[PDB]
């Protein structure tokens, strides 16, 4: 994790580094996004902290009473009070969907969210380099080169 | 069978034979604003076009009469200036009476009469601009789409509340807006016989409303449940739970009035409750719930009606019960 | 100075003289006044509306027409382009191309503004305002078609493609339009219909209400926001996080996979197969749509890379038709480079608002089967003897269930990263010729390399486990007779053979690392040599065609698109074949 | 914990899941009258701009169609003159929407449509304008700021009058203007659980204010004490001195309505006391001194309620004790 969380971040300023040489222009509008973009991480991080801690103590429940119906199966069906396990059962299982479902549409909010804002840097980057190769002596390759 | 008044306040009463001595139109002007409102858009608009065409009438016709329709401009002096055609005459009324006036077709100090219609044109253009800005000032203080979200629980309830028989509604106010000084009457419309021997086929006896100030008035913010209590004294005394079916000649009516917050205007919400609609035994949710830092109201849950062991007699019977448990 | 029909021979683009509504750019000034007429009606309703909490509510037709309105304006993008392009030649800028198209963009989405308002207010009557537009928009849209037949403009110019799919998309919200008035009948009728927002909208304690929103919102998880800002200030708690709603519930999704037992014992583990598609295929299936829409879109991306530096890398319009209007054609229109960078913008979000919803369908259909999986095998613990394993149970609820939930998270993934590698290495092949293939096949070699990295890694892991489990019930000792030890000061001895047990699970760990560090070092250096011999051998070996920016980097940016599936197939064949070895296990467990 | 209505009035329940018919809208007028004055303002602007942006597309494209934009002025009459560009075409339309119609681009008696465009829009113009004065009028005797300034003391006291325990609070009119016909209703907002088992959430008791007539209206000029007899048959009977505290489920709203004396519009202003907001064993501090020849009141010392020995005991009890020194 700690490998995979030093390439990415040095990935990212990379690319950012990248496309601000092609485009000196880009750098200006990078830093409203960079704004919006850590706000949008920041907001996302303590919902998603929340909901992960919420999502796993809401499965000791569920496993925990798995193991007790095991254990006293014959005392349960003895007493005739399957109907009233069965519902206790249905409520530990929602609690622990709906944490996950939760959870999993965190997960979607920020990623949708940073790929938009992925979505116009590209714009951005694309319109200028090409506004930069037409009217000014921008070379053809480094426009390619900040637009991939 | 008939109700007294639909559940949407909707008077259900026919009126015939009456004569009217011109009395409905000798008031015009409530009327004119109690005409809907695509009826006063097309009153407003004839009112206009009628004045238009009446005054390029009387312009053509001056204009003809003065000669100036006739070619040979230049020697004479048009008693109001290049009218060719009634339909010059009609741009030229157009802008004298909604005061337009390019000034293209400009009157001119040469003939009297002109002067004199222009003068009355002036005159009744602002009568008649002044009387339809009223009439259309008075609706749009009309208070009727108000009283539209005053909402009353479709299902009414007898239940036993401090040891009594208490009929029940639950009434809502869904604006933010407080409908001020809201004053609550209702009446049980059922045929009464007198013991004298007159019958009386709509009679509406007045039922008290229970206040502990012993008014007829409430602070109307979250949706409450008006109540009665049956004790004796006033009607529904002998109300066995059996005679609550459809076809039992029995209704209350509630009317709740007061003047919008806003425009101060009193308006007036009111609905009926057939033999079919009171419900027995059954008493109303609870809807106000303590969220995270206020007062939440569920308006879901407003005409629910859960049902709770009561007594099913009729409270006169609850109140000899009582008596010879006393004694 | 800024003319509508832009003045040429002392405006001689005005004279009607000909027939008025063959006059074009009168015809295209028609067009300018119904976008204005629902502006005007609508603003101030729109505001008015805009200075509680409702349970809204869907009218009839909902998901169509908002797909109506995104197709909608995307053609309008498509004809501001057409038009911008088309008046670069004439010295005064020609208004009535881009100026009534551009129009109808801001009239377009007023009206998903305008419908929105109406569906959450639940006021029908109001609709008749848009009854009205899209009957404007489709006559003088029309009278445009008509018009341009006349002359021969033909399908040869682009302009023509784009009206004509604005002919059809205004028939099409009429269409839906009239659907809604006839399903609901607002407009004056008997007035019968009135729908009862959901229930499970109206439960105060159902906040998830993803299933609950208009399509837009159902892409961008809009209403999250509201939510994480609340969990921002105040934690969140299980009364902050709603109740499930009424579709994904334990006992919905059990009876609908009970009713699909059903259906498949009228007609083991392909038994079990089978129930779960006839429960859940319909869903999955969409899912696996959204994400080879996705792939593709997402391979729109290269190739207009390609097109914008083929574009600039040159050095650079005819059909002046409409009596001065210049006409710009399809080759023309996709070689422009503003237009090609307009459109891989608007490309990319869509693909990438696709791909987050495939995931997400794909994520909510899996937890609905995690549920009725769980229901099942308990309801059938109810009824087993007491002959017969606690743990055993127990770890198929813990494990095997979670195999299988993430065999169906990863199902779309199984269907569509054969078609996106395939489709990338084609791409690849007709962008550089023969040295894409060698390129493409280097790097494909990836696939299988880490699939036997990530099965050593297994091995590995479970030789790890072992000394890990020793190295436990050894500290477990030591920390239960603690008190003793302390009391004879055998501390050092016992820690001593904690330490040798700790050295042997280090030796077993250094066999995982090294197998994590070659995953690692495959997966970054396998494209870094792709690139090198597809290009070297491009330009020496094969002597081949001289490597332009345009091919360039269109064949590195198709490289970055095929590394992640490369990758992660081998991460999906192992969890097809983990959770196929869970079904047979909870075929085997429910049989007895 | 949460209150039923802050201390300036503005109540604090909030309402979920309200099912709405198109009813908020279907008053547009109240709507358009209870916009904020700027949301009014950008309305106003909104629905001028827009309709003079309308009528000057209409003339644009007649102007156009009618082969009055091409050049060759001499030969043929124009449809409305001098319509050069839709900046004469906006300007024009403004000119006869809001009437100075300064005449450089009149309608002439060329061509119909215009005619009837002109008909057309000098009657939408006269429609919007009406209704625009008449919702501003409607907005100009709004009476909300006048509510603001009718002030209750922040605390309200429990001290012993003429021997008997009464909930006092004092308000006071701060201009000149007399609201007539003031009328002040209390009401113990409490939950309250019924000895049948029903327990509503934010039940309010109608509290009877103490009158020599026995009615609830006041004269308010100088600021007065609006007391109640806390002696039996009404709520806080039981109150003890020790259940004044913050979290005492306990509140109690005061209300109270009349006419401004100068618009002649009903207006209402309230306010609430929590359990910890009461004051026990206080009283009054005196307002009014008669100073060189008038009623000087000093609003300094409004709420100072000084405190007094009072027997700090519930008024039961205090009944009780009477009771019991009698026999
Ligand atoms: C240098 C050039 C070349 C090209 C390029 O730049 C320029 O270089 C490329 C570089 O190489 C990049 C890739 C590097 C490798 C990356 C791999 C990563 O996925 C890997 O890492 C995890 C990312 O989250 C995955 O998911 C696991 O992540 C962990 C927690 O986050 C857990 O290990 C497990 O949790 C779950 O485990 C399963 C349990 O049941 C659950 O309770 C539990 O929550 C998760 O999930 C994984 O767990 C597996 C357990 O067996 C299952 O199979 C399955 O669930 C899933 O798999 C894991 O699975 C997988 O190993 C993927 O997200 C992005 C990735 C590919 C990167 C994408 C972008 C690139 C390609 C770069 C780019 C093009
Ligand atoms: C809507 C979807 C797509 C429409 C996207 C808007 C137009 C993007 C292209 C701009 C353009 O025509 O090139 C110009 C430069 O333009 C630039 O320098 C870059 C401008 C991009 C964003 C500007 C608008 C921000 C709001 C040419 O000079
Ligand atoms: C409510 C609506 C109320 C409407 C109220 C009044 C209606 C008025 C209608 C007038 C119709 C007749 C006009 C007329 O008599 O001619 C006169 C104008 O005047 C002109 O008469 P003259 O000057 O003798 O003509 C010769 C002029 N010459 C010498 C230039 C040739
Ligand atoms: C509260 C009040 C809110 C009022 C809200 C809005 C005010 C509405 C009137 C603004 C003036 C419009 C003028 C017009 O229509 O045509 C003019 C275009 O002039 C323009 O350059 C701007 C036209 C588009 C304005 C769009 C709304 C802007 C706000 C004619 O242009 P021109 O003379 O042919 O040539 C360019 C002139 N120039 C060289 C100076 C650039
Ligand atoms: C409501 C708004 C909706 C917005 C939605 C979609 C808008 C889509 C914009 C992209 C259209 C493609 C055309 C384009 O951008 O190129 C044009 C620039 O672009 C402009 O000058 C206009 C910038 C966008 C303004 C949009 C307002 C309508 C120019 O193209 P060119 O001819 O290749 O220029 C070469 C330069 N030369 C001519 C000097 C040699
Ligand atoms: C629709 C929005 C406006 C689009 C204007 C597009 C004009 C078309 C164009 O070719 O651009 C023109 C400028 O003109 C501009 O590009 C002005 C750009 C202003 C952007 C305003 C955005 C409003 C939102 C380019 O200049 P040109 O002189 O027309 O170039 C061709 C003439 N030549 C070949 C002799 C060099
Ligand atoms: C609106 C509702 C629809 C919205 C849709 C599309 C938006 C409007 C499309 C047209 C925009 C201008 C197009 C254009 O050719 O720009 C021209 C400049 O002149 C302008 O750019 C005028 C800018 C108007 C300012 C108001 C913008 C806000 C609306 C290009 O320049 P030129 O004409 O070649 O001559 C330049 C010399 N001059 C600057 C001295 C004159
Ligand atoms: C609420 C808003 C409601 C708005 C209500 C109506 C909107 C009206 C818009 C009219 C647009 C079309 C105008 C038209 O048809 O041309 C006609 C004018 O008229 C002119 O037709 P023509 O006379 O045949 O032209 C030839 C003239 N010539 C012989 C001099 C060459
Ligand atoms: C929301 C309202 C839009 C309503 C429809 C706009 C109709 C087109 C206006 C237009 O063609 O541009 C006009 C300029 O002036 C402008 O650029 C004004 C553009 C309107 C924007 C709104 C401004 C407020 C063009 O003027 P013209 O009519 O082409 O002048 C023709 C005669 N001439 C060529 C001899 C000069
Ligand atoms: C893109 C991450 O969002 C998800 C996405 C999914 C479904 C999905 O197609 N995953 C792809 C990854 C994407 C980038 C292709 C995948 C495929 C194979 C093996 C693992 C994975 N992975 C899934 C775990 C985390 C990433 C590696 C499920 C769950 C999630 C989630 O938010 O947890
Ligand atoms: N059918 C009717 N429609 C309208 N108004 C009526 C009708 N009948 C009576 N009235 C009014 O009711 C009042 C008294 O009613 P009646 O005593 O029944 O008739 P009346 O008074 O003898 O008629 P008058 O006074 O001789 S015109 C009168 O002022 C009438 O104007
Ligand atoms: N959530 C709500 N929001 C707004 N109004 C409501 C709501 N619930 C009920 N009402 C109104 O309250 C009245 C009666 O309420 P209920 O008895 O609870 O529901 P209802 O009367 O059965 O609904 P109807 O009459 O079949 S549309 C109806 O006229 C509704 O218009």
């Amino acid at each position: 994790t700690l490998e995979c969380l030093s390439r990415s971040t040095l990935l990212c300023v990379s690319a950012l580094t990248v496309i601000s040489y092609v485009t000196p222009v880009f750098l200006v509008a990078l830093l409203p996004l960079a704004v919006v973009c850590y706000f949008i991480q920041k907001y996302f991080r303590v919902a998603s902290r929340d909901l992960q801690q919420l999502d796993d103590t809401t499965q000791l429940p569920l496993l925990s009473h798995f193991a007790e119906t095991v254990e006293g199966l014959t005392t349960i069906r003895a007493f005739r009070y399957e109907a009233r396990f069965q519902q206790k059962l249905l409520e530990y299982t929602d609690s622990n969907n709906i944490a996950s479902l939760f959870l999993t549409a965190a997960n979607r909010w920020l990623e949708v969210r940073m790929e938009y804002i992925g979505a116009c840097v590209v714009l951005i980057a694309a319109a200028t380099s090409i506004s930069n190769s037409l009217h000014r002596e921008l070379s053809a390759g480094l426009v390619g080169l900040g637009l991939t | 069978r008939a109700r007294f008044v639909s559940k949407k306040g909707n008077c259900n009463v026919a009126h015939k034979n009456i004569r009217e001595q011109g009395r409905f139109l000798q008031d015009v002007f409530t009327t004119l604003v109690d005409l809907k409102w695509p009826h006063t858009l097309l009153i407003f608009t004839m009112s206009f076009l009628c004045s238009w065409l009446l005054f390029a009438m009387v312009w053509w016709l001056i204009a003809f009469a003065h000669g100036d329709l006739a070619p040979g401009e230049g020697t004479n002096v048009p008693c109001v200036t290049s009218i060719h055609s009634f339909s010059s005459a009609f741009l030229f009324s157009i802008e004298v009476q909604v005061t337009i006036g390019f000034g293209g077709r400009m009157v001119t100090e040469e003939c009297p009469l002109a002067i004199l219609i222009l003068i009355v044109q002036n005159i009744v253009g602002l009568m008649i601009n002044a009387i339809m800005l009223g009439c259309i000032f008075m609706k749009t203080a009309q208070a009727h789409r108000r009283a539209e979200t005053l909402i009353f629980s479709k299902h009414a309830v007898i239940t036993l509340r401090h040891g009594r028989l208490c009929f029940m509604l639950r009434v809502g106010d869904l604006r933010k807006s407080m409908i001020i000084s809201a004053t609550i009457h209702m009446q049980v419309v059922r045929k009464t016989t007198s013991p004298e021997g007159e019958v009386v086929p709509l009679h509406q006896v007045d039922i008290p409303m229970e206040n502990g100030v012993g008014g007829n008035g409430i602070f109307l913010v979250a949706p409450l449940i008006i109540y009665h209590v049956i004790d004796s004294n006033s009607p529904l005394y002998d109300l066995a739970p059996s005679d609550l079916h459809h076809h039992q000649d029995l209704e209350i009516i509630v009317i709740l009035e007061g003047v919008v917050e806003t425009t101060g205007i009193t308006t007036q919400a009111r609905t009926s409750y057939l033999a079919d609609e009171i419900l027995w035994g059954q008493r109303f949710v609870p809807i106000v719930a303590e969220e995270d830092g206020r007062y939440s109201v569920d308006y879901s849950k407003f005409g629910n009606t859960i049902k709770v062991p009561t007594p099913l007699c009729t409270a006169r019977q609850l109140d000899e019960d009582r008596s010879l448990l006393d004694a | 100075p800024l003319a509508f029909c832009g003045t040429e021979n002392h405006s001689a683009a005005y004279r009607v003289d000909q027939g008025v509504l063959n006059n074009g750019c009168f015809v295209d000034a028609l067009n300018v006044v119904p976008h204005v007429f629902l502006l005007f009606i609508t603003f101030p309703i729109l505001f008015i509306g805009w200075g509680h909490h409702s349970t809204w509510l869907h009218f009839p037709g909902h998901n169509l027409r908002w797909i109506l309105t995104f197709i909608l304006l995307f053609v309008l993008v498509c004809e501001i382009a057409e038009g911008i392009l088309s008046d670069g030649v004439t010295e005064s800028r020609h208004l009535h191309l881009y100026m009534p198209a551009g129009m109808a963009f801001m009239a377009a989405i007023t009206s998903v503004v305008y419908y929105h308002n109406i569906e959450t207010s639940n006021f029908p009557k109001l609709l008749i305002a848009l009854l009205i537009y899209w009957t404007l928009a489709f006559i003088t849209k029309t009278i445009k078609f008509v018009k341009f037949y006349d002359h021969a403009i033909g399908f040869s110019q682009l302009r023509f493609c784009l009206t004509g799919l604005l002919v059809i998309l205004y028939g099409m919200l009429l269409l839906v339009e009239v659907n809604v008035i006839r399903v609901r009948r607002y407009i004056f009728f008997k007035t019968p219909r009135e729908v009862k927002p959901p229930e499970d909208l109206q439960d105060l304690g159902v906040r998830f209400l993803q299933p609950f929103v208009n399509l837009l919102s159902k892409g961008t998880y809009w209403w999250m926001n509201a939510f994480i800002k609340t969990a921002h200030k105040k934690p969140i708690d299980l009364r902050a996080i709603g109740k499930l709603p009424i579709a994904m519930r334990a006992l919905t999704n059990y009876q609908r996979l009970c009713v699909a037992f059903d259906a498949q014992a009228r007609k083991g583990a392909r038994a079990i197969w089978r129930a779960l598609c006839h429960a859940f295929g319909r869903r999955l299936i969409l899912s696996s749509t959204f994400r080879i829409l996705a792939d593709l879109l997402g391979f729109a991306g290269p190739l207009c890379i390609f097109g914008i530096v083929d574009h600039l890398g040159k050095e650079n319009q005819p059909k002046t038709q409409f009596l001065g209007v210049y006409f710009v054609s399809s080759q023309e229109f996709l070689g422009n480079a503003y237009v090609l960078a307009v459109l891989l913008f608007l490309a990319l979000l869509l693909q990438r608002t696709f791909l987050q919803a495939s995931y997400y369908v794909a994520i909510e259909t899996g937890i609905n089967l995690r549920g009725a999986i769980q229901t099942k095998i308990y309801n059938k613990i109810m009824h087993l003897s007491t002959s017969n394993t606690a743990g055993q149970i127990c770890n198929l609820v813990a494990i095997d269930t979670n195999q299988l939930m993430w065999f169906f998270f990863l199902c779309p993934n199984l269907w569509a990263m054969p078609v996106q590698i395939i489709v990338g290495v084609i791409l690849l092949y007709y962008i550089l010729g023969v040295s894409a293939l060698i390129g493409a096949a280097v790097i494909i070699l990836l696939a299988p390399v880490q699939y036997f990295v990530a099965t050593k890694l297994s091995q590995a892991q479970r030789s790890t486990l072992e000394h890990s489990n020793e190295r436990l019930k050894q500290t477990n000792e030591m920390l239960r007779g603690m008190k003793l030890l302390k009391l004879y000061a055998w501390e050092s001895i016992f820690c001593s053979r904690v330490e040798v047990t700790r050295r042997k699970e280090m030796t077993s760990l250094r066999a995982f690392a090294v197998y994590t560090s070659i995953s690692i070092f495959m997966n970054t250096a396998i494209p870094i040599a792709a690139v090198l011999i597809t290009f070297v051998g491009h330009v020496s070996f094969f002597k081949e065609s001289d490597l332009s920016p345009s091919v360039a980097f269109a064949s590195l940016s198709l490289f970055h698109i095929l590394v992640t599936p490369l990758f992660l197939l081998s991460s999906v064949v192992r969890s097809t074949v983990k959770a196929l070895v869970s079904v047979q296990k909870l075929s085997e467990f429910l049989s007895s």
